[PDB]
Parts: C-alpha cells; structure tokens; sequence
C-alpha cells in the first residue's frame, strides 16, 4: 500500500560483496540444523553478523530520503 | 550471557557538536508517542507546558492538554473528581503501579521512556535499530509464546510486540507515515524527552569556544609578557682569582 | 676591572621600534606600552562576559 | 612600613600568594597545586546550589535531581559542571600524585602523608555523591563496596549494618551520605590548608631536585598569571565536557531508578576508580580483596620509605623513568579491565597488573635506584 | 605620519588606572551586544529551518 | 615559611634583565620553538613509548581473544 | 529569596543547605576573631594593662 | 529530609524511632538558645569592660 524507503533500500545493502558471504554461512547453518533435529545449536551467531554487515550499509544511506 | 549486536550510528541532523535537533520532527514525534507509545510507556517527567515554544504554540499545548482527563481534589466533600486536562499536568500514565502494567503486559515492565534515550547504551541508534529491527527467528530458536524476537534486545527475545508499522498514524503536516519515518520522528522526540536542554548547552558551547579562541592567546601572551624578563635573562660567573 | 662589564646584546629579543641604538626609545614608548595594555584590557572585557 | 607586611590578616595571603620565593623553574606539572584547590571551590558553588532543590528521600532523591535539570533554571548546567567537576578532580589528583612520584616531592613527609589523606577525603566523599542521585548505579555501586566491609573478621556485619542504619543500602543509608557529602569537602578544605602549612615551610620542590634557594622568584607576577593560565585550560576541559559531551564519563544506568530487586547487567564504577575496582575483583579471596583494595591507596605512604637513590628527582634517573611509565601503562591496564566483565582473557590479566603493581612500589623501583647509584660509583 | 593608534590609545585611555577601568567596562557592554548577536547569528544559521523560530510563523492563528 | 634575604648565599653572580616593553613576548616562536620539541621528545620518548605500547598490545590481543572465546565451535 | 511567591517549598530547602554551609563560615570567622585577639592579648576587668603581670 | 512532604514527619521519626533522637534533637534546640545566653552575655561583657576598643 506504502512504499516503506527502509525496505527498498535493504535489499540494496543485501545485494553487497560483504553482505552475501553472510547470508550463505547462515543458509550454510540453516541447512546444518534442520538435518539433523536431534541437537541444541542455532544459528543466532551466522544471523547477528548478517545483521551488521547490513544495517551498518543502511544507516549511511537512509535518511537522504526521510524528512 | 548471549550474543550481542551493537546498534550502527544513524546520520541525526543532531548528531554534530553544534547541531540542533529539528523541531518539526520533534513535533511529529511527540504524536507518535500520544498516538501509539502511550497505552502501555509513561513518560512521567514530560508535562504539556514543556511543549510550549518548541514544537507547539501555547495555544496548541492548551488545546492538547484539553484532550485528556485528570484526576483532581479533593473537592469539599472530600471526593475525588475529573477535570480537564491544564498546561501543568504531567502525562497521564496508563497504569497505576508496575504491578498492574506486568499483567496487562503478559508479565513484563514497559519502561518509563522519559529519560530512554539517555538509559541505554546507543541512544536513538539503539531505539532506532530496536523498532525497526524484527525478522523471524534463527533456525534452532524457538521463543515460547508472549516473546518475539529482536536481535537488538538483550537476549534476543522480547516481551514487546512491534509496535509500529506503515500508516500507524497520519501526520498533521502531510508526512508518509513509513516504518522508518515514525522511528525517525519518535526517536528524536525522545532524545528532546530526556535533554530538553539540548540545543541550549550547543549555543552555550559555540560561544564557549569563540571565547576560550579569543582568550587563551591573549592569557597566553600576557604570561609571555611577564615572564621575558625570566626568559632572556643572562648570567654571567665573575670570580676573583 | 668593573669597567670590563658590558652588557651582552638583546637584539635577538628587542622589539622592532627599539632595535636602533642611535634612535629614542620615547618615540615608540606609548606605542608598546598601547598594545601589552590593550591585550590586558581585551583579556578582562572578555573575562568580565 | 608597607601594609601588606604588618597587617594580621594581609601577611598571611602576602607569605602564601605574593612574595612567596618560588623555584624559578617549575613546569606545568606544579599547575596541578592551584586547579585542585579550584576544583575544590568549584565543586562546593555548585555542591551548594545544587543542595537548594536536591532533597534526601528515596521518595523523591532521583525525582529531585530530574526537576533540577528541567525546571531549574540552568540546573542542568549546575548539575554536569558538579558531575565532571568531580572527574576533572580526580584528573588533577592523579596528575598532582605523579608529579610527586616522579619529581621525588614525597620527601616532605608532612606534605605528603597529608596529601595521601586528602586523596582518602576526597575518594570517599566522590562515593557519597554518586549515591545521592539513587540510579541503579548509585544503589548497586553502594551495595557490592559497602558489602566488603562484612569480610573483617568477628566485627564484619556489625560494622556494615551500623552504617547502613539497617540490613542493607536504604533509606537511612541515603540520608546520612548526604550529610557526610556536605561536611566532608570542607573538612578536606581545612586539611588542604594543613597541607600548605608545611609546605611553605620548605618551599617547593622543582623538576631537577636540586634546590633552588640559589634561584628564587616571587609567586606573583610569575606563577599568579602562569596558575591563571592553567585554570583556563581547566575551565576549558570542563565545559567542553558540559556542554558537547556531559554523558561520556557517565553510566546510562544511573538514569534508571534504584531497583533493590533488578540488578543491572555490568556494575562499573566511574573511571577514576577503575583501577582499584579491578585489583578488588582480580583477588579470589573476599577479606583478601579488602587489604589489597585498601593497600592500593595506603602504600603511597611507603614511597618516602623505599626511596634508595642517592639523587631526589627522576629527571636525572632513566632506568626509573622506564619503571615509573611501567606503573602508568599498568595503572592504565588495570583501568582498561575494571571496566570489563570478570571473564577469560581479562580474569588472567586484572592479576598480573595487580601484582606489576604492588611490584613495580615495593621491589622494582627501589633496586633500579640502588643499580642507578652503582653506574655513578656512590 | 601621526603617531599610531595603539600610542593614541595609551595616552587618551589607559596611562590613568581610572579611565583604563572606564575604558573595560564600557567596552564589555559593547561586546556582549556585539558578540551575542553575532554569535547567535552563527548557531541559527548553522541550524536553519530547524529552530522554532524559524518554523513559528505557520502556526500564528 | 622563608623570606628573601635569608635564603642562602650566593657571590660573584651578575644578571641582565630587560623590560618586558622593550622585547618580544614570542621571539622566534616557530624558528626555535619547533626544534627545540623535536629535540625534547626525542630526548624522552624511549623513556614514555615502551610501556603504552605494551599496554596497546595486550588491550588489542586481550579484546580479540575476548571476542573469540564465545564463539560458537563445530564441537 | 522566596524562589517563588511566598514561604514555600523552595524556600525551605535552600534554608536547610545555608543552615548548613553558614557554622562553618561561622567557625572560620571565630578563627579570624582569635588571630585579631591574640595580637594584643585579653582585657580585663580594671581596664588597666595587664602586661606586669602575666 | 528537607521537603514539606516529609519535613515535619522526618522530625517526628527522629524523636519517636531513632536511637536517642529525641536527646539529639533537643540538645540542638536548646543548644541554640545556649549559643544565644552565652552571645549576650560575651557581648555585655565587651560593652561593660571597654573591650570594643580592640
Ligand atoms: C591535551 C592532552 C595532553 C596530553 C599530555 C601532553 C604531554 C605534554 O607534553 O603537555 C604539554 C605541556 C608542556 O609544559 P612544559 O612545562 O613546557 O613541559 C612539561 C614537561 O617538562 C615535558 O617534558 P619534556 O621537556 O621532556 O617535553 C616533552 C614533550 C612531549 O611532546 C610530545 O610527545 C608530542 C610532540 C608533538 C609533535 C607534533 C605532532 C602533531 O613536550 C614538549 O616538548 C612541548 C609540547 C608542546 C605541544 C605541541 C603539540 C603539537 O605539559 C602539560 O601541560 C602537562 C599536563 C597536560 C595534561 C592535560 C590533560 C587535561
Ligand atoms: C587540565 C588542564 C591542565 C592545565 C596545564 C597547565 C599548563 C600551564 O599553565 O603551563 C603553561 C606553559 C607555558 O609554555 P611557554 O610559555 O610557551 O614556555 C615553554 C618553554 O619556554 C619552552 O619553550 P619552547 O622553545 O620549547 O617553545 C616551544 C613551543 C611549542 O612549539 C610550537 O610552536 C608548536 C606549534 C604547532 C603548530 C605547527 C604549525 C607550523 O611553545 C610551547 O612549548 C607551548 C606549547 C603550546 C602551543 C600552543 C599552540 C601553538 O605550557 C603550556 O602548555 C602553554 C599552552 C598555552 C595554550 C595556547 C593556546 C592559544
Ligand atoms: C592511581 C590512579 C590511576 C588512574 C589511571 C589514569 C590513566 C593514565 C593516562 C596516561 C596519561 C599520561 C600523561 C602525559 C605524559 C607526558 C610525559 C612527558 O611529556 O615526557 C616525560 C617527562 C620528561 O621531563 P623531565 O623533567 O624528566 O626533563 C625535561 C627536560 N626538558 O616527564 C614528566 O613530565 C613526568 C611527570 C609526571 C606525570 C604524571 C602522569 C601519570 C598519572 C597517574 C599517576 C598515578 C600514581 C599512583
Ligand atoms: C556590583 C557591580 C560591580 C561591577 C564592576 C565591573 C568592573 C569590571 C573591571 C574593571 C576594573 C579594571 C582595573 C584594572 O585594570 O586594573 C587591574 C589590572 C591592571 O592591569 P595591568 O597590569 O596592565 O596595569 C595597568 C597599568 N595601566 C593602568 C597604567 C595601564 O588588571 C590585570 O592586571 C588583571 C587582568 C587579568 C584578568 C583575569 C583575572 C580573573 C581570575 C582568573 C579567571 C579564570 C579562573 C577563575
Ligand atoms: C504495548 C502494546 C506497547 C506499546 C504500544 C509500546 N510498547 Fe514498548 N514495551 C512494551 C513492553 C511489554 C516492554 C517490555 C519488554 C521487555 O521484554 O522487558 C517494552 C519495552 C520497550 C523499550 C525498552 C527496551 C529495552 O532495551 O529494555 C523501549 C525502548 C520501547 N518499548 C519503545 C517503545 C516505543 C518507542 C513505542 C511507541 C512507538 C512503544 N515501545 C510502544 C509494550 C509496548
Ligand atoms: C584536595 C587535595 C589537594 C590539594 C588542593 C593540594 C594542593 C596543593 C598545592 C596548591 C600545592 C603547591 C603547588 C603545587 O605543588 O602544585 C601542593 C603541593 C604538594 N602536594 Fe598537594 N594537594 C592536594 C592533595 C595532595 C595529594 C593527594 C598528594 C600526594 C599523595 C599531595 C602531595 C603534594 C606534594 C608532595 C606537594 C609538594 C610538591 C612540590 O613541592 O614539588 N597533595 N598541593
Ligand atoms: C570535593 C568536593 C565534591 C565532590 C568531589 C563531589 C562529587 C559528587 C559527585 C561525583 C556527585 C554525583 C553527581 C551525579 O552523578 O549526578 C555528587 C552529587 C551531589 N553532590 Fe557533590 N561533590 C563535592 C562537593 C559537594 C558539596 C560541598 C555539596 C553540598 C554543599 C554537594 C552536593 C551534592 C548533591 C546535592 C549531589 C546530588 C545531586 C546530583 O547527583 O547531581 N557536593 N557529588
Ligand atoms: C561565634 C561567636 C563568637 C565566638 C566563638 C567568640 C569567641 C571568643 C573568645 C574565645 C574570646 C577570648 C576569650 C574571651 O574573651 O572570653 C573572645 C574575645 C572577644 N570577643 Fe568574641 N566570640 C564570638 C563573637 C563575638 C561577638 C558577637 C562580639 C561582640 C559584638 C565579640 C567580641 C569580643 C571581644 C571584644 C573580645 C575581647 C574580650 C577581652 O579581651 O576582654 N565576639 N571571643
Ligand atoms: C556508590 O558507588 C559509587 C561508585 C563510583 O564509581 O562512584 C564515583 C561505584 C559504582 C559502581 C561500583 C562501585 C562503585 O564504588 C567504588 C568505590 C571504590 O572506592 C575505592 C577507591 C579506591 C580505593 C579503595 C576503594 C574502596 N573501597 N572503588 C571502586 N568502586
């Protein structure tokens, strides 16, 4: 309905060098847990870094499109 | 004992040594807080007549604080009564104690958010990053039910649903109430809330600076002055012999 | 003996106006003493804001 | 003759800030005398104003401190100027102590060992402050220091729980340290006149260590402008702290009320007692930790004791310098890990500072005097 | 060439410890003036639009 | 306390002195000045860098070995 | 002096910190009025000096 | 504590609940009327005897 700018601008901040080789060390861990469901290791660690390879890209850029 | 993500720092237009927050965002963001924070967050140090000469007219404020009713008295039968809002009440808080906040809360506090910026490390960047930071669950987490995960919360598992969202409310000014935009304005409203003196100490500062530029070379050269007579000085060593 | 005393050479430290040996010094006195003065009096206007 | 000299009362100030004989030669590092002594004033002014609209009442103690900043007119500036005054304090403080570790100015003993009680009075009194706003800090910070009191042997409890005025940190425990906050500076002024007492009677030392009785000046016009400078560049420190950064040296904590319940994730003290707070938690033992807590401050006033060279200065003494940076680098690694948590590397490393520490006072630095003597054949 | 101005200033204003005080005081109420003015004119324009006073105006009725 | 003229004794001792009105307050600032800290800090700084240097190097060694002891393991 | 429009609670708590601060001034004056004292010595009841005897 | 709240009551507590509140607080009350005797008559003393000529 509304064109949220953080959104849109998050996948720009995804589709960097830095921020994929995240993605596939928590896809790496998302396919290492569900296997075997007989363990207690998650994958909060390969999530969080992730996150601030991301957000940090998203915080330089954001706000030249608020008010 | 967890994991911890530390918030990135946002480009505020009050994060410079001499920049003033901006009161139209402060404006929108004290109706974010009225709007959507204060059914379940006091702010028990922030009154109507603070308001006045930042982001309202006196005559705003007044009408503002006519939108709530107060409790006063005693009246001379010794009763309690209801009156309407004035420009010296506080903000009126949604629960009587904490105990009774907990059990509408699912057993958690919502805290009193006057000073919440100045109560956490990373300020607005950390309420920045904490309302607009929820995603689903890691692989392997499974949060029981009242929780919701947020990879800012200490934890990682809070007690507070996301509270706003894309046209949670309508701006008077015309603004597109975005997820982003709302943090923005509620966040610097809250900076203002907990350092009303905000902008005054950076006026304060600049003229600190002018000066102390001014003044520490004239000092200085006064000491110059004094002490040439110390520091050209020569000896000269005459012994009989 | 005390007539071998001479006074050793301040021209590395001497202002610009009292530099000449053959020149007054009363002709540039009010001069320096103007502008040590006016740091003293600048430096207590500031003070005194 | 002249009415400065004669008169009862101008004689005084006359022999102490005017025709005072001072060495001709000392540095910036002797500032620190005058800047303690504005520090002090400046922390009584806005002591006092700030006790006008402060209340002692648990009721009311953070509600207080809230209405002074934002209602109070220019309370906000009154409080931080109050809050880093007290660090810019304790700046002063450990500068004007190594001056004296450094430049051997411990050998007046009367001066010294007065000044190691000024250092005490004005630790404890910090301490007092800081519970007064009733933050989280202010609570959990009174109640882990006071606690290891509880660890002297066969009087413990009765002493902690006579000066709490109950079993723990509350009520009574507030009111009464603002009453010991308000007495203590001006007990700490008195003494600090003390402290001049025997200082003039000698005179002050300089960065050479030799006497410069062949090479005196007048205090004033001299060291008046030079210490006026100096409280410029103090006024400057300040309030580029009050009015740019006046939450950096501060805990966010604190601006969350008391909560005898709810304890806060890392209990740090302010930074001009980390390093103690670190040699308190690098000791396993509780009633050890006491005496090594309180040794850390006490052993300043062994220094005059264990001093073996033959020359009084460092200036003079590079195998000492070396050590003396040793115990700041030290003193700086054990202010890094007070405010850390109690876990792996940092556990290892708050024991090795401590022990440099204690090392570094008692048994390195007396035997580099001694080698320094033998390399100069006395 | 007349003697310069600092030597003008000597003589006229700061030879006599009375009229040297005359002299501060008189020239610390022209500075205040001149100086807040000035410097509040930085920090506003430093901080345009975002001021009060500079978004007062919509709100007059 | 002590006084001017019972200090010590000192003989055969001349001193020149000149008014502060009549010499500059800073002579040769930057000419002299410059070296004369170049030369002052070279004097010193193998007495001051050693031991801050050591503490810069275990401050970094202990932060990460901090870091990457909570780490999770394949284990 | 009030800190407002009358008696009230700003005027009692600034009464409690000069209750406070003021017998400390007072001690440090009592000090001053003993070195102006000590200076000539105690009066006495004949008014006359008392310096023959001590 | 010096709030209106709690400033009479805190008096109370002290002469009821404290240890020897009670003999604290009237040593202070008549302690000041003491002070006073003692000014008078130490002042009575320099007016009658001609010690104001110091
Ligand atoms: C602000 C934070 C200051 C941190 C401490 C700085 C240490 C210092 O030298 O202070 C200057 C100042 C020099 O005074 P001094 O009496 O001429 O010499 C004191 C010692 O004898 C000094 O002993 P020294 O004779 O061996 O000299 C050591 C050297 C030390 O100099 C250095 O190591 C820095 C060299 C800068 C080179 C330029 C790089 C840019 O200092 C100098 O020679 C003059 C420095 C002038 C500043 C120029 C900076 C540009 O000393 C102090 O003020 C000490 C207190 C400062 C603490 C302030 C914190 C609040
Ligand atoms: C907490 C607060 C702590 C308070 C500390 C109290 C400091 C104090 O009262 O002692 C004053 C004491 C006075 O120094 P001084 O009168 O020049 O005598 C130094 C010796 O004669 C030594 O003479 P020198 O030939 O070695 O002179 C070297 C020259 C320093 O050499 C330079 O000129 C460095 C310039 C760097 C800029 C490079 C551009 C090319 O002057 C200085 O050492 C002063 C350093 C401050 C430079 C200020 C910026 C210029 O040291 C200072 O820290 C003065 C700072 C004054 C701030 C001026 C800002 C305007
Ligand atoms: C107990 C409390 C613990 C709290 C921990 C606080 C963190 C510490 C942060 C470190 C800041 C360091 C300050 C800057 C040091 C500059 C030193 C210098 O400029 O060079 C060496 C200087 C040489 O000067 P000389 O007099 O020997 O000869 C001069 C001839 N041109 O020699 C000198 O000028 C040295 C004079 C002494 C300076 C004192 C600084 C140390 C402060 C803590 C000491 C605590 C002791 C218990
Ligand atoms: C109730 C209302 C009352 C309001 C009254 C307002 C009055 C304002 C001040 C005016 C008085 C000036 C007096 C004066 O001018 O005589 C002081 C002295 C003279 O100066 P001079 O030696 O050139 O001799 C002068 C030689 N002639 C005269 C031939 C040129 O001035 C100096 O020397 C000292 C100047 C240095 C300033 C710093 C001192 C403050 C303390 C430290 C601050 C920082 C930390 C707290
Ligand atoms: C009820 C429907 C709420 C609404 C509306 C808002 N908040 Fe809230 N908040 C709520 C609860 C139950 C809690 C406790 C969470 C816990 O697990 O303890 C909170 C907490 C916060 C916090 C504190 C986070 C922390 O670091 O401790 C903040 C900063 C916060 N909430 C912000 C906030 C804002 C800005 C809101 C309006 C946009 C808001 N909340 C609304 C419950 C509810
Ligand atoms: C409130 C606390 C203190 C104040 C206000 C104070 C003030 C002063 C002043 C004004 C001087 C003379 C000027 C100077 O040397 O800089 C001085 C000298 C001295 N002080 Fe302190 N001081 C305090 C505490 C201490 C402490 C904690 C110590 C050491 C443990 C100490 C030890 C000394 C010594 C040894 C000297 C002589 C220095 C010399 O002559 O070189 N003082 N102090
Ligand atoms: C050596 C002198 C002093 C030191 C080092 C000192 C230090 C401190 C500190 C660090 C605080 C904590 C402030 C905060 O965290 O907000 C504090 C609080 C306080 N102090 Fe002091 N102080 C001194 C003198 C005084 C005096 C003389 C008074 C009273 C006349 C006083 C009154 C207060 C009050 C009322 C508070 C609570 C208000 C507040 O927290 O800001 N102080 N003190
Ligand atoms: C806190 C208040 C005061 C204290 C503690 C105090 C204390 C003393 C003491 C100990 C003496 C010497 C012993 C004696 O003469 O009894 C003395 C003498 C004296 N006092 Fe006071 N005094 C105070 C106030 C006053 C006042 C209010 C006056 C008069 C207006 C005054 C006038 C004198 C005089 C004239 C003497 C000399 C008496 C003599 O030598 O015969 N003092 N005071
Ligand atoms: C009331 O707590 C105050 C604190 C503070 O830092 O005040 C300035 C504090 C806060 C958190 C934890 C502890 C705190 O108090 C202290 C007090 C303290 O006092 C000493 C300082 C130096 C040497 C010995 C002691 C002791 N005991 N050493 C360390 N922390």
């Amino acid at each position: 309905e509304l064109v949220d700018p953080l959104t849109t601008v998050r996948e720009q901040c995804e589709q960097l060098e830095k921020c994929v080789k995240a993605r596939e060390r928590l896809e790496l861990c998302d396919e290492r847990v569900s296997s075997r469901s007989q363990t207690e290791e998650d994958c909060t660690e390969e999530l969080l870094d992730f996150l601030h390879a991301r957000d940090h890209c998203v915080a330089h850029k954001l706000f030249n499109s608020l008010k | 004992s967890d994991l911890e993500l530390h918030p990135p720092s946002y480009p505020w237009s009050h994060r410079g040594l001499l920049s003033s927050l901006d009161h139209t965002s402060i404006r929108r963001g004290f109706q974010v807080y009225k709007q959507v924070c204060s059914s379940c967050h006091s702010m028990d140090y922030v009154a109507y007549r603070h308001l006045v000469g930042v982001c309202y007219t006196e005559d705003e404020a007044k009408a503002l604080a006519e939108e709530v009713e107060v409790q006063d008295g005693p009246n001379e039968d010794g009763e309690m009564f209801m009156r309407p809002g004035k420009l010296s009440d506080y903000f009126p808080k949604p629960y009587p104690n904490p105990e009774a906040a907990r059990a509408a809360n699912n057993g958690a506090l919502p805290p009193d958010l006057s000073y919440i910026v100045r109560a956490r490390h990373g300020g607005e960047d950390y309420v920045f990053s904490l309302l607009t930071g929820y995603c689903e669950p890691p692989t392997g987490v499974s949060l029981r039910e009242g929780l919701y995960f947020n990879p800012y919360f200490p934890g990682q598992a809070i007690g507070m649903a996301p509270p706003i969202y894309n046209e949670v409310l309508e701006f008077d000014d015309g603004t597109p109430a975005t997820m982003s935009q709302v943090a923005k304005d509620v966040c610097t409203f809250l900076r203002w809330a907990a350092e009303p003196e905000h902008d005054h100490r950076k006026r304060m500062g600049l003229k600190m600076l002018l000066m102390m530029g001014l003044l520490l070379p004239l000092v200085y050269a006064m000491k110059r002055h004094k002490w040439s007579v110390l520091k050209s000085r020569k000896l000269a060593y005459r012994p009989p012999k | 003996s005390h007539t071998d005393i001479k006074v050793p050479d301040f021209s590395d430290y001497r202002r610009p106006e009292v530099l000449d040996s053959t020149k007054s010094s009363k002709e540039s006195s009010e001069a320096r003493k103007g502008f040590s003065y006016l740091v003293t009096a600048t430096t207590t206007v500031g003070v005194a804001y | 003759t002249n009415i400065r000299k004669s008169h009862p009362l101008m004689k005084i100030v006359n022999n102490a800030f005017i025709d005072l004989p001072a060495p001709s030669n000392i540095s910036s590092w002797w500032n620190f005398g005058s800047l303690l002594g504005i520090c002090l004033i400046l922390q009584i002014l806005t002591g006092l104003f700030l006790a006008m609209h402060y209340t002692s009442d648990t009721t009311t103690a953070f509600s207080s401190v809230t209405h002074i900043c934002r209602d109070v007119n220019y309370g906000w500036i009154i409080r931080y100027m109050h809050a880093n005054g007290a660090s810019m304090f304790f700046i002063c403080l450990y500068m004007h102590v190594g001056r004296g570790l450094y430049y051997g100015s411990y050998t007046f003993l009367e001066t010294w060992n007065i000044g190691v009680i000024l250092l005490l009075t004005v630790m404890a009194t910090a301490f007092m402050g800081y519970v007064l706003p009733w933050g989280q800090m202010s609570f959990w910070g009174a109640t882990v220091i006071t606690n290891l009191l509880s660890a002297i042997p066969y009087i413990g409890t009765n002493l902690v729980e006579w000066i709490w005025g109950g079993f723990s940190v509350d009520k009574a425990t507030l009111t009464r340290f603002f009453a010991f906050h308000f007495i203590l500076p001006f007990i700490i002024m008195a003494i600090a006149m003390v402290h001049l007492l025997f200082l003039h009677e000698t005179g002050s030392n300089n960065p050479t260590g030799i006497s410069s009785d062949v090479d005196k000046i007048p205090f004033h016009p001299y060291y008046t402008i030079k210490d006026i400078l100096g409280a410029l560049l103090l006024i400057l420190a300040l309030m580029l702290l009050v009015l740019f950064a006046p939450d950096l040296l501060g805990d966010p904590d604190n601006y969350t009320p008391a909560n005898p319940l709810n304890t806060p994730p890392h209990i740090k003290p302010e930074w001009y007692f980390l390093f103690a707070y670190a040699i308190l938690r690098s000791i396993p033992n509780k009633l050890g930790g006491v005496l090594a807590l309180a040794f850390s401050i006490l052993i300043l006033a062994l220094i005059p004791l264990l001093h073996t060279s033959k020359q009084r200065s460092m200036m003079f003494r590079p195998l000492s310098q070396c050590l003396f940076w040793a115990l700041v680098a030290d003193l700086l690694t054990l202010t890094w890990i007070g405010g850390q948590p109690v876990e792996h590397p940092y556990i290892t490393i708050g024991q090795l500072a401590s022990v440099l520490y204690f090392l570094l006072i008692l048994v390195l630095m007396p035997t580099a005097g001694t080698i320094e003597n033998k390399l100069l054949k006395w | 060439v007349a003697p310069t101005l600092t030597a003008r200033l000597y003589s006229l204003l700061f030879r006599r410890t009375s009229t040297f005080a005359l002299t501060i005081v008189v020239g610390a109420l022209f500075f205040e003036r001149a100086f807040d003015q000035g410097a509040d004119a930085i920090y506003e324009h430093i901080n345009e639009g975002k001021l009060w006073k500079h978004i007062k105006h919509k709100y007059e009725n | 306390g002590r006084q001017f003229g019972h200090l010590t004794r000192v003989r055969h001792v001349i001193t020149y002195s000149l008014s502060p009105f009549e010499q500059r307050a800073f002579p040769h600032y930057f000419s002299k000045g410059i070296p004369n800290v170049l030369r002052r800090t070279r004097a010193c700084i193998l007495r001051v860098a050693p031991p801050f240097v050591a503490f810069y190097l275990v401050y970094t060694w202990g932060t990460q070995e901090f870091e990457k002891s909570k780490r999770k393991n394949p284990a």
